[PDB]
């Protein structure tokens, strides 16, 4: 058998699929005018204010509407938030969250975990004699939300990826 | 350079939410056609190989010309496209070959390469101002003027007995009575 890789939502590992209390725990939830606001305490763990950011994040969780044109590209209808603060603290706190708990965040210093190549490069091993592709852990990804700390330390080359 | 105006950040921006509602940007009077056959078409106009007509090439050359000169009197001046080449002239030709391709027809048109022309110099003064104006439109009594001025470029005189210059009026169709008014008004004018 052949189950692939989820293909509507993410990836397989996330299997959010929702039960009559999930459906109305989350029924109940959205209906209410007031809950955006909560999420940002739900986005604001160790530090406090700028909950517009709690925002932005919940936002970029939700996806988007990224359309598909006909004959023509598919325009581009997610988003991708810089952030730039104090690199001790701002930094820790505001990314500990997209890191270690929402989902498919692979992280990504710039240089360093770019590793082999952050958008791909064309190796020919001595292991088959061959020549394959390596795909960046970000095009490896499929449909995530990566996110790359420290992302002044980039090599000249990665500049143009972005 | 885009300027940043109104009238295009309504327009355009509209027109893309539209799309965001009909993914057509075609509106009601458009033939959009899908790539493929597109393609079809455009490659099947790729081999023709039409050919350059001979009468255009005067005005062609005539062009060059002209895109020459200006050019110099252009070269440390606001659009410093500088000393435009022969290779300008062969892509003006190559081009209005193209345009011919277009049509499908092997001699090239004389409004192909005017149209050719017209892409060539909108790619220029598109930088700033963008406007232009018109003074000679009037000329009730200027035109009398000039063609006195001509005259004074075939001798040079000022003289008081006028019979070639109201000759010249009647053939030009101006009456006497504002050719007279004229003359008045430039023999005060000290003319």
């Amino acid at each position: 058998t052949v189950y692939p890789l989820h293909a509507r939502s993410t990836g397989v590992a996330a299997r959010q699929m929702l039960t009559d209390f999930d459906i109305r725990n989350i029924n109940k939830l959205s209906k209410k005018k007031d809950i955006f606001d909560i999420l940002s305490q739900s986005l604001a763990p160790s530090i406090y204010g700028h909950d517009h950011i709690k925002k932005a994040i919940l936002l970029m969780l939700m996806g988007g509407v990224e359309k598909n044109l006909e004959n023509g590209s598919h325009l581009r209808g997610d988003i991708n938030i810089l952030m730039v603060g104090d690199p001790s603290t701002a930094k820790s706190q505001l990314l500990r969250f997209v890191l270690n708990t929402a989902s498919l965040a692979i992280a990504t210093t710039g240089r360093g975990s770019s590793g082999v190549g952050l958008t791909a490069a064309v190796t020919t091993d001595r292991e088959t004699g061959e020549r394959r592709l390596e795909a960046g852990a970000m095009v490896l990804a499929d449909r995530g939300v990566v996110c790359i700390d420290e992302f002044d330390k980039m090599t000249d080359v990665d500049r143009v990826a972005i | 350079l885009d300027i940043p105006s109104r009238d295009d950040d309504e327009k355009l921006a509209e027109h893309v939410t539209y799309v965001h509602m009909h993914n057509k940007q075609p509106d009601l009077d458009f033939t959009p056609v899908e790539p493929s056959k597109m393609r079809e078409y455009i490659a099947y106009a790729k081999t023709k190989r039409p050919v350059m007509s001979e009468a255009v090439n005067d005005y062609v050359v005539q062009a060059y010309i002209r895109l020459r000169q200006d050019s110099k009197r252009e070269m440390d001046s606001k659009f410093s496209f500088g000393q435009a080449t022969p290779r300008t002239l062969l892509g003006i030709i190559r081009l209005s070959q193209a345009l011919a391709k277009l049509r499908l027809a092997d001699m090239v048109d004389i409004d192909d390469v005017e149209e050719a022309l017209r892409l060539v110099r909108v790619s220029k003064e598109s930088l700033y101002q963008e406007t232009n104006k018109s003074k000679e439109d009037e000329s009730p009594t200027t035109k009398i003027f000039t063609i006195i001025k001509k005259m004074l470029q075939e001798t040079g005189k000022n003289t008081l007995s006028y019979e070639n210059i109201v000759k010249t009026v009647r053939l030009r169709g101006f009456t006497m009575l504002q050719l007279s008014n004229c003359i008045q008004e430039y023999s005060y004018l000290n003319v």
